[PDB]
């Protein structure tokens, strides 16, 4: 049964290769799982180095010939589009669920009963998901609890030394853009900008907006406690006549007269700008004036603005000029002829941080900025990529806590309990089927992969730490009360995930159990592997 | 027939942690580590680097070598970018960060073969690094007062010249410290305004003579000739100088002004036209009181002839980077146009002359106690141009070393030549016994990893390694009647050149490394060492 | 799959120091018969196809164009011997 | 190059067996997924029977005949594509040992397949049960078979209303011994053609009786509806005509423009005056309409619709009665606007429509589909086609057959009982037909996971004693009656499946030689 140029894997050996190929991807990605995991390095061949523990970011940068891992890569792509975190966890759930099913496949069990047993256990997992979940209050004074959510997100992607640095940055970033009275939040309002030539521990949070191009002049003010901000579209530099003309000078002094007469049109607008500073709060202390003006400014106007102690910015990005409308509040002035003090906005301390290569301008301390900035510092490129991946994953993880009021305790509290629940429930219930017991038991034993992997990367004995948790769960169940138990990776004993502050998002674990079950079932449903053109 | 397991990806090559890539990565780094082991120290070795352009150079510094080497393998690229991290923020420690982070991985292999988890290895170094960085704050002996005295600069610059150019240490110390003191202003209790730019010290070298004939002048030095017929100005102070961006020639019109030729009658008027206009322009410019014209652009034939009759020294400087530093000295500002040398735009300079250096005459730019200069120049002389060029690299790193002395606690110092290294080993073992748990295995190996620096200086010096090691331990291990161990922490690794025996005190030769360089080098090297241990697998794919 | 070189040959060790000496002996062995006024002459064929015969070590060694980097150091001292003195570039 | 003798018979069996073997696991709701690696690096995990083999290129010509058989089979029935391929491929597989090992001549087998086809169709009619096609509640439970396991399951009641109201307009129910019986002929392709309208709700989907046109009215302000419309259909466009001579119009002098423009305005007015002589309220031109003709018919009190296809005018002629006319001067008095309810300019989703709909059924309706997006419209489209396909099979015969392998196994039992009196050489290939009938319930069990030998032995013994209506459950996999769980497919699915399988079996056995080259 063959024609030219065809290859086909037909009998049960076909499914054995697909599972084994999925088992190979499991062993690779199980090393980076958890905060105790390892940091993988990627090379594109051109010399670019990227350090990330995220599952999808790795899978998208790698090319996989194995067709089974491609479906896992496509499945991990949908996980980030929904959950945004836990793509590695889904991979560990799919692979082990196939390994545990592979044991029953060798016994002669048809994969339909195996897949149907996973769907029945998935429905019971969702029933346990609603009972096991915790409802968190919508109050924004929960920052103490948000410090625990930040650690759960940060400790995975960082050495845990940058956690103390990024914890106040990420937590202040989400609540500042979070609207009062139980409204939504916009992660686009938080800008992520990378810079070089400083240590990663110097990473600071920017409440306002930061600009790249700074004012160039030695006499520019270093800091201004309070200043009135002007948004101007008018060019303050040397211009030319709107109609074609020429400057013919008999002497060198006449050339300066023709040059000053042409700049007089700009100087007339320049006098209206400097007189507006004395018009409103000119002699008043704790008041200032700043020029963010978009177009260029000649050094002649920079010397005049320096005598007035006015910061003059030039050559600003068009997108940043629109961001200043929200951050500062000052309207964009298209023409100086229509300039009025009602157009100007108000801002707080504006201080220019001077580094030899790069000058920084801070718009911070604004009344209603409604936009944050996270300035990521690092010496190399990979130090910026690892921190940026931790910030992008950290902001969305905290955002899912305010959007979704339901929370779940981490440290394998949902995995270990559901694995013990489904094992003891199916024996008491017995409402599925006799042959389905294999699929239900295989799924319950496949849920143990995460707590066994977390301690595997930690180096501790997985059999010893699991027996200590099972003894605590049996003692808590006999005591007739509710006690959440989790594995402590640092000490090695058990722990209360509510006290230790290890928390997992509800949306992450909701789509992980449903997502891993559907993808692993589709792999078992494959009867034959066809290859054409190979 | 024989299948292959572990590779499902596009026939690539990916080493799993089960294959021991971390051990293989350290072995690949060990090849580069042995390169730096013969570099650091005054007894170190120089490496010849043949460039792909057909130029043969030789240098001691490993950071220059890493730039000339093509680095691909990922475990090596981490330390190369870590070396560039050492190159920024300080001018010293290139051989320190490479040898230190290389040995941290060498002692890590003994923990890997023991079965100790790499995460528990990284956790051990992170706890031991915080113990070291906290102890180095209390291991400081003296602190530079920032008095900016020449003798105070001789204390810092002298050990910096060592390990790069040996035997010139005392000779180059008087040359570098003199030029630094010229840039350093006179101030105290002011930390707000930064100063001491690296570009403020220019280094020129001419073949011939020796280091004994090298001097230090206050000002910029230009290699170009005095184009004008006036070789040098008078000895009168404060000569006016005009910096012109526009070339010296007949002026043009800002609008069009394209020269066209129709009949021969116009060609005769173009010659007489440029003759009368340039003679009128150069006149009025020289009538403004400026005796020296620095042209950033070309100089015409007639424009140069008329300035020679007025006694105007013409010196062309096509480099805009030199004109910027010329403004910080004379005070003049470049003018885009020509013909209007405003006296407010004019500067002042006391002496512009042409001196013969190494047989060739060059026009210098200088001053004596007036119109203060923010830029100085070191004039080097030597017979071998190769070794003389390496002297310039040792001076530039010495200037960057003085830049290491600033507000962020740069004046703090620690005894060098393995004196602090052996002492720090015993202090970390003190932290090991006091810290319970599995960290003791990682903390002790963290202290043993610091034995590479003292063993390096003894190995490159021809000394017996087996003899020097106990002499370093017995010197820093003493019994004192009290908690503080008193008189002498100063025993270092002794580089002799003499005959007999033993180690020496750091106070004798005043050879030490600042705390700012050592504290920053350990933090970067340890972070780079724990970084290499974080990667258990590499994956390459099509971009 | 990764490499540490991309075709950059670098060799070290104590054997490389000895190998650098043998390269200088080969350059020395050529210049030995030219030492002295009665010394032998070297027959050199330049890449320009011009053939010259002289016993002066300066003119000789400048026509060898030795590629070996360590042996190039002997060329630097030959120009220094030709500059400060001008005679005795063979010795 | 050339394949002759019994070698071509082997290649014909290998080709048909390889094509079927792929989709043997694609039968049933529990059917296993198939992984097809594309030569470009992609893969397709879908278990759809037609979507897989369409992306699989084959070499042997008999393998291409099996692909073209499914394409024709999909035009008759909308589902059961894998059922026909397995049956057509297994008959040749069961006749393989007889054709070679037993050395039976192919014409002997082909002649026996014709007798096995007639006996099989009679058994299907015996095991089938009658159904009422006039019961609305019964027709909805039928179409629901092609509904469930799809996104339209929630709107299924409306999905049946779109399918039922569409087939009731096209159907012609007649019979007698005089002019013959049409056998309830219904054409879903041409007359039932759907129109997908974006926006709205699925509940807003209506079955419109008439024709629909997306082209708007040439003027913005026009009568929105006409009480008693008079429709005029014509071919030749309305524009200033051209002579039979070489005459060309080139105007330079400024006062010569009004001379030609007056002739242009006069000739177009005469063409519009011929239309307005009957005082029509509607004007529909197959070709374009000039701006001058638009103004003359604007003040004439009639709507103008430019650029209508000729195939549309034929369907416009049935909803109206307007006689097709070529030349504008040839307009017949037989041209009428009678039997036209209203003319609607109504706009839905910023798209102008045209409604010629009336209160009567001119044998052809128009389906108006609405939804939440274009992806929903395409989902309703293909699902309505499967909804109308099952509805078509029920309207083309009032009989239902038990599914889940019940009919497939019941025929195999009756063929074996008849084979006892069939003595003679044609009995050997005849019994291979009944063995091929058992392959359909076998694949359902293999896809279920139960023991195929134990269940098929108990399933065949169940028909030999108990009723023929006892099939196999799809979800469970245990022998059950089709009375409890119905799974009632129309007989037309079983009819065409058995007919095309024997024709395909006779097609491959009729070719004993394979020659390549032109």
């Amino acid at each position: 049964l063959l024609n030219p140029k065809a290859e086909s894997l037909r009998r049960d050996a076909a499914l054995k290769v697909n599972v084994t190929s999925a088992e190979g991807l499991q062993s690779v990605l199980e090393t980076n799982l958890g905060p105790k995991g390892t940091l993988k390095m990627l090379v594109d061949g051109a010399g670019n180095i990227k350090l990330t523990k995220d599952g999808k970011v790795l899978l998208t940068e790698m090319q996989i010939q194995s067709p089974t891992a491609v479906l896992i890569a496509r499945a991990a792509a949908a996980q980030d589009e929904i959950t945004g975190d836990g793509t590695t966890t889904v991979v560990c759930l799919v692979g082990e669920l196939l390994r545990q099913a592979h044991r029953f496949i060798q016994e002669g069990v048809h994969p339909r009963i195996i897949t149907d047993g996973f769907e029945i256990a998935r429905k019971e997992s969702m029933k346990f998901l609603d009972e096991f979940k915790i409802s968190k209050t919508n109050l924004s004074n929960d920052r103490e609890f948000l410090l625990q959510v930040a650690r759960s997100s940060l400790l995975t992607k960082v050495d845990a030394d940058l956690t103390e640095v990024l914890t106040p940055i990420v937590t202040d970033a989400v609540l500042s853009v979070y609207d009062a009275q139980a409204d939504n939040l916009d992660l686009h309002m938080v800008e992520i900008m990378q810079m070089q030539h400083l240590s990663p521990k110097d990473t600071t949070f920017i409440k306002g907006l930061v600009l790249d191009h700074g004012g160039r002049h030695p006499d520019m003010p270093t800091r201004v406690k309070n200043a009135y901000v002007l948004i101007l579209n008018v060019s303050l530099e040397y211009e030319k006549t709107e109609v074609n003309s020429g400057f013919f000078y008999s002497s060198a002094d006449q050339r300066d007269k023709l040059a000053a007469s042409e700049r007089k049109f700009v100087d007339a607008k320049l006098k209206k700008i400097i007189d507006l500073k004395n018009e409103v709060c000119g002699m008043d202390p704790d008041k200032g004036f700043v020029i963010i003006n978009q177009k260029g400014i000649d050094p002649m106007s920079l010397d005049v603005f320096a005598k007035h102690n006015i910061l003059a910015l030039r050559r600003a990005k068009r997108r940043n000029m629109e961001r200043l409308q929200l951050v500062t509040g000052g309207e964009a002035q298209n023409s100086v002829e229509d300039l009025s003090p009602q157009i100007l906005g108000f801002s707080g301390l504006v201080y220019q941080e001077t580094i030899g290569e790069e000058k920084f301008t801070y718009v911070t301390e604004n009344t209603d900025p409604k936009s944050c900035t996270i300035l990521i510092k690092g010496s190399t490129h990979y130090a910026l990529a690892q921190t940026k991946d931790a910030v992008r994953d950290g902001l969305r993880a905290v955002a899912n806590v305010l959007k979704d009021k339901n929370i779940i305790p981490g440290a394998g509290a949902f995995y270990i309990a559901l694995s013990r629940y489904l094992r003891s429930a199916n024996m008491n219930k017995l409402g599925a089927k006799g042959k389905t017991k294999t699929g239900i038991e295989a799924f319950a034993e496949a849920l143990l992969v995460i707590p066994k992997t977390l301690v595997k990367n930690s180096g501790f004995d997985p059999l010893d730490v699991l027996a200590m948790v099972e003894d605590e769960l049996d003692d808590a169940q006999d005591s007739d009360e509710t006690r959440y138990v989790g594995v402590d990776l640092n000490i090695g004993d058990s722990c209360d995930p509510t006290i230790e502050g290890i928390w997992d998002s509800y949306r992450v674990l909701r789509n992980a159990i449903t997502g891993a079950t559907g993808i692993a079932s589709n792999l078992l449903l494959c009867d034959e592997l066809l290859r054409a053109g190979r | 027939q024989n299948p292959n397991a572990g590779l499902f990806k596009q026939g690539y090559n990916s080493y799993s942690n089960a294959d021991g890539q971390i051990i293989k990565s350290i072995a690949a780094i060990r090849e580069l580590h042995q390169m730096c082991l013969t570099s650091m120290g005054p007894c170190g070795r120089n490496k010849i680097i043949v460039n792909h352009l057909g130029k043969i150079i030789i240098t001691n510094d490993a950071a220059t070598m890493l730039r000339e080497l093509d680095i691909v393998h990922p475990a090596v690229k981490v330390l190369v970018m870590a070396t560039e991290q050492q190159k920024i923020d300080m001018g010293d420690g290139t051989n320190l960060v490479m040898i230190l982070a290389g040995e941290l991985l060498n002692v890590s292999e003994k923990l890997i073969s023991m079965g100790l988890s790499a995460v528990e290895i990284i956790q051990g170094y992170n706890m031991a690094r915080k113990f070291t960085l906290k102890e180095l704050d209390e291991m400081v002996v003296g602190e530079i007062t920032d008095k900016n005295d020449k003798n105070e600069l001789l204390k810092m610059i002298k050990p910096v010249i060592s390990s790069k150019k040996y035997g010139s240490e005392d000779i180059l110390s008087e040359l570098v410290s003199e030029a630094v003191s010229h840039v350093l202003p006179v101030a105290q209790q002011a930390g707000e305004i930064p100063y001491f730019n690296v570009d403020s010290i220019r280094v020129v070298k001419i073949m011939g003579g020796s280091l004994s004939n090298s001097t230090v002048i206050k000002g910029m030095v230009f290699n170009r000739e005095p184009e004008g017929h006036v070789k040098s100005l008078s000895e009168d102070k404060k000569h006016k100088v005009a910096v012109f961006t526009c070339p010296l020639d007949i002026a043009n019109t800002e609008t069009k002004g394209t020269v066209l030729l129709h009949n021969a009658q116009e060609m005769l008027d173009f010659s007489k036209g440029e003759e009368k206009q340039i003679d009128a322009m150069m006149k009025e410019i020289a009538d403004m009181g400026v005796e020296c014209i620095v042209a950033g652009a070309g100089v015409g034939e007639l424009a140069l002839h008329y300035l020679n009759r007025y006694g105007i020294l013409v010196l062309k400087v096509p480099s805009k980077f030199e004109l910027r530093r010329l403004c910080r000295v004379c005070g003049a500002t470049p003018l885009p146009r020509l013909g209007a040398p405003t006296p407010e735009e004019l500067g002042l300079v006391e002496t512009v002359k042409t001196m013969e250096i190494g047989g060739d005459r060059v026009t210098v730019f200088k001053q004596e106690q007036g119109e203060i200069s923010r830029t100085s120049t070191i004039i080097l002389r030597g017979a071998t141009q190769n070794n003389l060029d390496d002297i310039e690299r040792a001076i530039d790193d010495g200037v960057a070393a003085v830049k290491g002395l600033m507000k962020p606690s740069g004046g703090k110092l620690l005894p060098g030549a393995g004196a602090t290294e052996i002492e720090l080993i015993s202090r970390i073992t003190k932290y090991g016994e006091r810290t319970p748990g599995l960290l003791q295995l990682a903390i002790k190996q963290f202290a043993v990893a610091f034995e590479v620096v003292p063993r390096t200086l003894a190995e490159t010096a021809g000394l017996d390694v087996n003899e020097v090691l106990p002499n370093l331990y017995a010197a820093h291990n003493v019994t004192e009647p009290g908690a503080v161990k008193t008189d002498h922490l100063y025993k270092g690794v002794d580089i002799d050149g003499e005959s007999d025996e033993g180690v020496k005190d750091i106070r004798e030769e005043n050879i030490y490394d600042m705390l700012a360089t050592k504290k920053f080098a350990i933090n970067v090297a340890t972070e780079a060492a724990t970084t290499v241990l974080s990667i258990d697998q590499i994956i390459m794919a099509k971009k | 799959i990764v490499v540490l070189k991309e075709g950059t040959d670098a060799s070290q060790g104590k054997g490389q120091i000895i190998s650098n000496i043998n390269a200088c002996v080969a350059v020395q062995e050529a210049l030995k018969p030219t030492l002295g006024p009665l010394g032998s002459d070297i027959l050199i064929v330049t890449s320009n196809q011009k053939t010259t015969i002289s016993n002066d070590g300066a003119t000789i060694l400048k026509l060898l164009d030795v590629v070996h980097p360590a042996a190039k150091t002997l060329v630097d001292i030959s120009r220094a011997q030709d500059a400060e003195v001008g005679d005795g570039t063979t010795s | 190059e050339r394949t002759t003798g019994r070698q071509a018979q082997i290649s014909n069996i290998t080709a048909a067996k390889a094509v079927a073997d792929v989709i043997r696991t694609c039968l049933g709701p529990k059917a296993m997924l198939k992984m097809l690696l594309d030569p470009m690096g992609g893969l397709v995990l879908t278990n759809d029977g037609h979507a897989i083999l369409r992306e699989i290129d084959v070499a042997h010509p008999a393998a291409k005949s099996m692909l073209e058989l499914s394409r024709t089979q999909d035009e008759e029935v909308g589902d059961g594509t894998t059922t026909v391929i397995i049956l057509a491929g297994e008959i040749l597989a069961q006749c393989a040992p007889y054709l070679i090992e037993k050395n039976i001549h192919p014409v002997i087998i082909i002649q026996a397949l014709k007798k096995a086809l007639t006996d099989a169709l009679e058994v299907i009619k015996q095991v089938s049960k009658p159904v009422d096609v006039e019961n609305d509640a019964a027709m909805k439970k039928l179409i629901q078979a092609s509904i469930g396991t799809k996104y339209v399951i929630h709107w299924s009641e409306k999905m049946c209303e779109l399918a039922l109201d569409a087939v009731k307009t096209v159907r012609k129910d007649l019979g007698q011994t005089v002019e013959g019986e049409p056998n309830f002929e219904i054409d879903i392709k041409r007359y039932v053609r759907v129109e997908k309208i974006p926006g709205g709700d699925v509940l807003d989907s209506r079955v419109l009786k008439g024709v629909l046109l997306n082209k708007d009215v040439v003027h913005p302000k026009m009568s929105r509806h006409i009480e008693n419309p008079r429709v005029v259909l014509l071919d030749c466009p309305l524009e200033y005509k051209k002579g039979e001579s070489q005459t060309n119009i080139e105007i330079e002098k400024e006062e010569d423009w009004n001379r030609i423009l007056q002739i242009e305005e006069e000739q177009v007015q005469l063409m519009c005056e011929q239309i307005l002589a009957v005082r029509p309220t509607l004007v529909i031109t197959e070709k374009g309409v000039s701006d001058l003709a638009q103004h003359y018919l604007l003040k004439g009190g009639c709507s103008v619709l430019r650029r209508v296809k000729k195939s549309d005018n034929n369907r416009i002629a049935r909803v109206t009665g307007a006689t097709i006319v070529n030349r504008v001067e040839d307009l017949k008095e037989s041209d009428v606007g009678t039997n036209c309810g209203l003319f609607k300019v109504e706009m839905i989703g910023d798209e102008y429509f045209s409604f010629l709909d009336n209160c009567k059924e001119p044998k052809a309706c128009t389906i108006m589909l609405r939804g939440g997006s274009k992806d929903i419209l395409n989902e309703i489209d293909r699902n309505l086609q499967d909804a109308m396909a099952v509805a078509r099979n029920v309207m083309l015969s009032p009989s239902l057959s038990p599914g889940g392998g019940a009919t497939e196994m019941a025929v195999s039992v009756k063929l074996a009982e008849k084979a006892k009196q069939l003595e003679g050489i044609q009995q050997w290939p005849y019994q291979a037909v009944a063995d091929a009938m058992e392959c359909i319930p076998r694949t359902l069990i293999q896809n279920a996971g139960g023991d195929p030998i134990r269940l098929l032995s108990q399933l065949r013994a169940k028909h030999a004693q108990g009723n023929f209506t006892t099939g196999i459950d799809g979800d469970k996999g245990k022998i059950v009656d089709m009375v409890s769980y119905g799974i009632w497919e129309p007989e037309v699915i079983k009819q065409q499946s058995v007919k095309t399988a024997i024709e395909s079996a006779c097609l491959l056995l009729r070719v004993d030689d394979i020659v390549s080259g032109v």
